[PDB]
DNA sequence: AAGCTTTATTGAGGCTTAAGCAGTGGGTTCCAGGTACT
DNA sequence: AGTACCTAGCTTAAGCCTCAATAAAGCTT
């Protein structure tokens, strides 16, 4: 099909722009929410061997403070991603002077490149998603409450407080997919306000382990 | 024993020598078959053959003494019968009902490439419980298998090949139908698939393996006292300790071995009712704090058999059960006499017949092994019922069961078996007429007894297998009035409703008017009630 | 279309396997255990009915008539021997037994025809 | 839950019932066969469409009902289309039009096996997958009474109102494939597994997930239970990052210390 | 949870003809205890009961080892003196008890009145409209009557207190996406009113004498008494604001 | 030498196995037997 | 002979078995 394949990536789109957005990046109004059809006006609406194919919605952003760092978003070609595939990526990435990316894959990614994505997180961070992660922005679902993630101040600040330490946090998982909407790495408290029904509001803290 | 009353409770066990028909939905067998086959009076107990269909769709066999699972064509080219025409006539007995044949022909092509009877056995005498050395010995611990191990209860000889592959083909076919749903699949808590194990079978069983170990220790005595040269001595070679010692320990213990435990109970003797409830008593084999319910529930086939209310309410829930009033269990005898009867009329043996009139008739099973062939099921459980109703030849507690929506016709004369007493009804009408009642009012005068009553042709004990074959009516105030018909073809009438109830339901005044655990509570507290238990109790 | 029969050799007694013809372009049953041939019948070797369209009156027999235990109605003759009595039970079939479809067999000696209303 | 129309239209909610629900073509079969025509201009049916090729002299002869092809909302087209993409261009696929009851598909190889395409034939009834997800059974949908369930909004006079729109319930578990479809609410989709969850909705959802689970099975009978029990429970299950089940393999997990873990069923292995 | 089973072939017992799926023959019982159940009847009274003995009996070892493995799971979580819940090991499990700090035994069942009514009928019954005369000569004695209409800060305080109450109002809809109110919370302030009432004999048909600004203030003072969690930082406030959203 | 092919190669999907399975009283039976040596 | 001395289902992790990408190795043109 081409009209659901279209869909598809525009729902993609549209979660990618939410997340960066969510995440606290320079998203503009109307790409935050645009429409299906202006989507289609502006690449193609033929993404089976068309306009509209990949590589060309790779969207660059930069952060809404320090607009040094960006993401600039790839969506590969294949739907299996490999060593030799994402290694144009990496000439890409070191051809700019930022660190961070991410890459939405189409089928499950090889373990090889799994390894391999870990293999130069300190060198710049890459982050992997699947196709189907993208088509639900998972924030928005009402089972999953608002998650804040927590400046280095506001957590020393919160431990002064309690005068309890990192470890006695109750913890979250690294491969959580709220962590991983949000790219957070290991050792950051993340706030999270939910309402409650015997106090109205509760806020609880979640480190990254 | 020692002093202590001990009362041997009836154990329950799948019936031996029936063919079951079983789905093992979490296994990769989509159907299984399977028949506890013991020959009556031999040492050796049961051994149970499975032939379980794959899900997928091949068909294995599960023999004993053989860990691997064997496919059917194996076993039937291992018998002797090499031409695939000849086992599938063994198998299906329809040449006109190609589906059958389609179904099954997976199994047939999975083992086409051995077509000899020795490779067949060779192929048996591999990955068994004792490995074979090369292809000697081999051969003959195949031939031992399939000669003494599976299907006793068919024959034990070099001739009964023929009669055990029929069988085989049988227990096959029916799997096929339980595939295909047109026969429905066997309940494993139907009574008609359970015997009980009295005092009898169980002390039988104890003493077969308590005298082949006299039998072994004597043997050893004689071995040491003819190395020597000299004579031994008899008096000296059998040792009384271990036939008798073996006896009080299992049955003063209970544990019933040197496994099970619980079969011999002390008498309880705080009431009458209470003496009278534990020597009626029934104890499933399943074991206890199962999550499961349906070992436990009150299945449709206790009616008249079992008290219904009367269990005791703890953990042990419908396992332990107390027998009904007038219910009579089976003592068993010889099924000779049946066999030369049939063979008396036109019943044609295995031995003896085509593969191709087998379809077109009832196959006669005796104890569960398959005997022949009839013509006219009708006129045969006439005739049957008519010896019955006289005790000619065959015993009251012999049971014939008719099946007709499949042409089976079945004869049990098995020991354990359950039955109750019932009224036969001719046409709409009792055979209890009033001079029976007049002769009857005069005991200890006319001698007229029940058994008299029994010969006379007016009552015959009907047990669970028959029951699924009978029409029995309630009352004859009701159900032989015409009026607007139900069925008009009542064959056995309820002597009375009342005798459904065990010993301790028996005392509830207006038990229908309560609840039904209201009933179990006071059968279990029946027990219970103080008071005097014997007459010679100051002794 | 129709069921398809397992076809039988004629010198060892074995079933016979289907297989083509290289230079006739036709369909032949050959055995394996030793050589026959034969000229196959149909092309439809092999059949898979699914949709349980199982006409139930073949798997009924006369004889069940006899059976005291089932419920009798005056109130259907038999269409060949004109019976007025005929005993009526359901399909007593797996793969089945979704619908509620009464078969009658009459009870008439040496008639046994059976029918469906 | 759907998504707008869909969810106050039953025939939209069938046809999302009908991309849901798993199906293959055992479901829409009606018999299926095999044949050995060399020629197939003169097929042995003597059928119309056999113009329509104008390579194997064996063929797949499969026939579909009607009753389930109308209930699953299918063309003919798109079943070849399915069996094609499936299986390359190993298989040609001639099928029937809408000409009579009889809907026939005629398969034939580019030449191999007939025991092949008998065996490819066990092959296809199972799993082309021919509507709806993977690790689903039959769909049923209904129009739910209590309010939990119906559609609550606000009014713009601020008065609430209950909406009774249609909703639908599996029989199987997949997240965020279901949430992937169109016409389905992304956000009030909840679901019954506590593990599928935890892989789509992280572990805070869970911790929501379970509360009204639990609640759920609590107050089934009538019964209430304070509020704070079931959130210290589910807290508790939660305060390690990952589901915590409370056995020796999950209890025992965590740095508690010896004699806690020895103090549970398992006595001598911790120790 | 269904009929009778077919234990024999196609009959629940050897008396009713094949097949039957009448009332009788399936279990229904159309006696009572009263008359009696007839024999058929009675066997199938038995298997109800059968079945519910047999879930009681099997349902004690199962439910049995369920709560060990709870308390087990849960035998060292408390309430520390900083009024956080933690384990054995001093992991916070929740910063305070049930997520409000407050006792399960102390806690009645109310019902919220902010929560569904129209946005007229709120006005209606919150608003306390100042501009109408007789209305306030009924309620309030004449020198709190003129005090009221005189001065325009009080009426500006009575607004924004409304104005604080709409925006409760858009909190608790928020919070309670669904229309019920049934929320337990530790004050049962309808029956305290209630129990004022009958201790100052009040005798409501008299205007009243208290002044409405006193109310706003006394509840401002109260809402600060009421502390879940000390401290001045704004963490704590923020905390404090929480614990205590729903109550205030 | 950039690319194709091979070959270990290495992480990622499918099968057996322990180990648990609510609380208190009352009775019964059994715990060496077999040889050896005076 | 009497007695002292010798000899029914469950579930879930967990280890184990097999299978497909992949870069090193060596040919290949
Ligand atoms: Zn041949
Ligand atoms: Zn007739």
């Amino acid at each position: 099909d081409d009209e659901e394949e279209t869909y598809r990536l525009w729902k993609i789109r549209k979660t990618i722009m939410q997340l960066c957005h969510d995440r606290g990046y320079l998203v503009t109004q109307d790409e935050l929410d645009q429409t299906l059809e202006e989507f289609k006006a502006q690449f193609g609406d033929k993404p089976s061997e068309g306009r509209p194919r990949r590589t060309d919605l790779t969207v660059l952003v930069a952060h809404n403070d320090d607009p040094t760092d960006q993401m600039f978003v790839f969506f590969p070609e294949e739907p299996k991603v490999g060593i030799k595939t994402i290694k144009v990526y990496c000439q890409r990435m070191q051809e700019e002077n930022i660190t961070r990316a991410l890459i939405v894959v189409q089928q499950g990614m090889t373990p090889s490149a799994k390894q391999s994505l870990v293999d130069m997180a300190p060198k710049y961070i890459l982050e992997q998603f699947l196709q189907q992660e993208l088509l639900i922005n998972i924030t928005e679902h009402e089972l999953v409450p608002e998650h804040v993630v927590m400046t280095k101040e506001e957590v020393t600040e919160l431990l002064a407080r309690y005068k309890l330490r990192e470890n006695q946090l109750p913890r979250i998982q690294a491969g959580d997919p709220v962590a991983r909407y949000f790219g957070i790495k290991r050792g950051q408290v993340v706030k999270i306000i939910r309402p409650s029904e015997t106090a109205g509001r509760y806020i609880t803290y979640r480190l990254v382990q | 024993i020692n002093g202590s009353e001990k009362v041997l409770i009836a154990q329950e066990k799948m019936a031996t020598n029936t063919v079951y028909v079983f789905a093992k939905k979490d296994s990769k067998y989509a159907y299984t078959g399977e028949c506890r086959s013991c020959l009556e009076n031999s040492s050796r107990p049961t051994s149970t053959i499975w032939v379980s269909m794959l899900a997928r769709q091949r068909i294995v066999a599960t023999l004993p003494y053989i860990k691997q699972e064997v496919p059917i064509i194996i076993v039937f080219r291992a018998l002797g019968f090499v031409s695939d025409r000849d086992i599938l006539e063994h198998i299906i007995y329809d040449f006109e009902d190609p589906e059958m044949m389609e179904m099954v022909k997976p199994s047939l092509d999975e083992a086409f490439v051995i077509q000899e009877q020795n490779v067949a056995l060779n192929f048996i005498g591999s990955r068994g419980a004792k490995p074979g050395v090369t292809k000697e010995k081999r051969i003959k611990y195949a031939k031992e298998v399939l000669q003494k191990e599976m299907l006793p209860h068919v024959g034990v000889s070099d001739f009964c090949e023929t009669k055990k592959a029929y069988f085989l083909g049988y227990m096959v076919h029916r799997l096929l139908l339980a595939a295909l749903g047109r026969r429905e699949l066997d309940d494993r808590d139907h009574y008609g698939n359970k015997r009980l194990d009295l005092a009898g079978p169980l002390l039988a069983f104890l003493f077969r393996g308590m005298f082949k170990n006299l039998l072994k220790e004597v043997r050893i005595y004689a071995q040491k006292f003819i190395d020597r040269g000299k004579d031994f001595n008899l008096e000296l070679a059998i040792k009384t300790r271990i036939i008798s010692d073996g006896l009080k320990y299992s049955l003063a213990t209970g544990n019933w071995g040197d496994a099970r435990a619980g079969v011999s109970q002390v008498l309880n003797r705080l009431t009458f009712a209470s003496t009278l409830s534990h020597l009626r008593r029934l104890n499933s084999p399943i074991g206890r704090d199962g999550k499961l319910a349906k070992p436990r529930q009150l299945h449709n086939t206790l009616w008249g058999m079992v008290c219904p209310a009367e269990t005791p309410e703890g953990h042990a829930v419908g396992l332990v059960k107390n027998l009904a009033l007038m219910a009579y269990i089976s003592v068993g005898s010889q099924p000779s006499p049946i066999l030369e009867f049939l063979e008396e009329w036109s019943m044609e043996n295995l031995e003896e017949i085509s593969p191709a009139a087998i379809a077109d008739a009832t196959k006669i099973f005796v104890n569960g092994c398959w005997v022949g062939i009839h013509k006219d099921p009708e006129q045969l459980m006439n005739t049957l019922r008519k010896l019955r109703r006289q005790m000619d030849i065959i015993v009251s507690e012999v049971s014939m069961i008719r099946d007709i929506r499949e042409r089976e016709i079945r004869i049990y004369t098995d020991a354990g078996r359950i039955c109750r007493p019932l009224l036969i009804v001719e046409k709409q009408k009792l055979l209890l007429k009033k001079r029976h009642i007049d002769q009857l009012k005069e005991r200890e005068y006319n001698n007229y007894s029940w058994q008299d009553l029994v010969a006379s042709g007016v009552v015959e004990y009907i047990d669970t297998l028959e029951e699924e074959t009978v029409m029995l009516a309630m009352t004859p105030d009701d159900l032989q009035e015409k009026e607007v018909a139900y069925c008009s073809t009542y064959t056995h009438c309820e002597i009375h409703p009342s005798m459904i109830l065990g010993v301790c339901a028996s005392i509830i005044p207006f038990p229908d008017h309560n609840q039904s655990p209201r009933n179990t509570y006071q059968s279990a507290m029946g027990k219970q009630a103080m008071g005097v238990y014997i007459t010679n109790f100051h002794v | 279309p129709g069921f398809v029969g397992i076809r039988f050799c004629q010198e060892c007694n074995n079933m016979l396997y289907p297989k083509e013809d290289k230079e006739n372009r036709i369909l032949l049953y050959a055995c394996r255990n030793c050589d026959y041939q034969q000229e196959a019948d149909n092309s439809c070797i092999y059949v898979n009915k699914i949709t349980h369209e199982v006409d139930e009156l073949t798997q009924i027999i006369a004889d069940v008539s006899q059976d005291p235990t089932l419920p009798r109605t005056e109130d259907h003759p038999c269409q060949k021997c004109g019976h007025k009595e005929a005993v009526f039970f359901q399909s007593h079939s797996a793969r089945a037994e979704d619908a509620m479809r009464l078969y009658y067999v009459c009870t008439a000696p040496h008639c046994g025809h059976r029918w469906t209303e | 839950f759907l998504l707008g129309q869909s969810a106050r239209d039953a025939e939209r909610a069938k046809d999302i019932l009908c991309r849901l629900e798993h199906t293959t073509l055992r479901k829409v079969t009606a018999n299926t066969a095999i044949y050995y025509d060399p020629n197939p201009q003169s097929t042995v049916v003597a059928e119309d469409q056999e113009w329509v090729n104008v390579i194997s002299p064996w063929l797949l002869r499969v026939e579909l009902d009607r009753k389930h092809m109308t209930d699953r909302k299918l063309t003919m087209e798109q079943i070849a289309e399915k069996i094609n993409a499936g299986f390359g261009d190993d298989l040609n696929c001639i099928f029937n039009d809408d000409n009579a009851e009889k809907l026939v598909l005629r398969i034939r190889i580019m030449n191999d096996d007939d025991v092949f395409l008998r065996c490819i034939e066990s092959n296809m009834l199972t799993d082309m997958t021919l509507q709806g997800i993977e690790q689903i059974s039959k769909v049923y949908m209904h129009l739910p009474q209590t309010d939990n369930k119906k559609k609550i909004i606000i009014t713009e006079d601020g008065e609430f109102k209950a909406l009774q729109e249609w909703i639908l319930e599996t029989d199987g578990v997949s997240l965020m494939r279901v949430l992937s479809e169109k016409d389905v609410d992304p956000v009030r989709t909840t679901s019954n597994d506590i593990v599928e969850i935890f892989t789509v909705l992280g572990i805070e959802a869970v911790r929501k997930a379970l509360e009204r689970e639990l609640y759920h099975v609590i107050s089934f009978d009538g019964s209430y239970v304070n509020y704070r029990h079931l959130a210290l429970l589910c807290d508790t299950m939660t305060c390690r990052g990952h589901l915590m089940a409370i056995t020796r393999h999950g209890v025992n997990r965590q740095d508690t210390g010896p004699l806690m873990k020895c103090s549970f069923e398992e006595t001598v292995d911790v120790l | 949870g269904k009929r009778i089973p077919f234990g024999f072939k196609h009959r629940t017992l050897p008396h009713f003809i094949k097949d039957d799926y009448g009332p009788e023959s399936r279990g229904f019982v159309e006696n009572s205890y009263l008359a009696g159940l007839t024999p058929t009847e009675f066997f199938f009274h038995a298997m109800g009961g059968r079945e519910g003995l047999i879930d009681t009996a099997v349902k004690t070892a199962e439910t049995g080892y369920i709560q060990r493995r709870l308390i087990k799971s849960m035998e060292s979580v408390m309430v520390k003196y900083d009024a956080t819940v933690r384990n054995s090991i001093n992991q916070v499990v929740q910063l305070r008890y049930g997520e409000d700090g407050l006792a399960g035994e102390s806690v009645e069942f109310q019902n919220l009145a902010t929560l569904k009514p129209s946005n007229k009928a709120f006005e209606k019954k919150f608003r306390f409209d100042y501009t109408n005369e007789r209305a306030l000569r009924r309620t309030l004695q004449e020198d709190l009557v003129k005090d009221v209409l005189s001065n325009a800060h009080i009426q500006n305080e009575l607004e924004r207190e409304f104005e604080r109450m709409r925006e409760d109002r858009e909190v608790l809809r928020v919070i309670f996406p669904t229309g019920d109110s049934k929320v337990v919370l530790p004050c049962n302030l309808l029956r305290m009113i209630w129990n004022a009432q009958k201790i100052f004999h009040i005798n409501p048909r008299l205007p009243s004498d208290l002044h409405p600004i006193k109310v706003v203030e006394g509840v401002k003072e109260l809402s600060k008494k009421l502390v879940i969690v000390n401290g001045d930082d704004p963490l704590s406030r923020q905390a404090q604001e929480n614990a205590t959203l729903l109550f205030n």
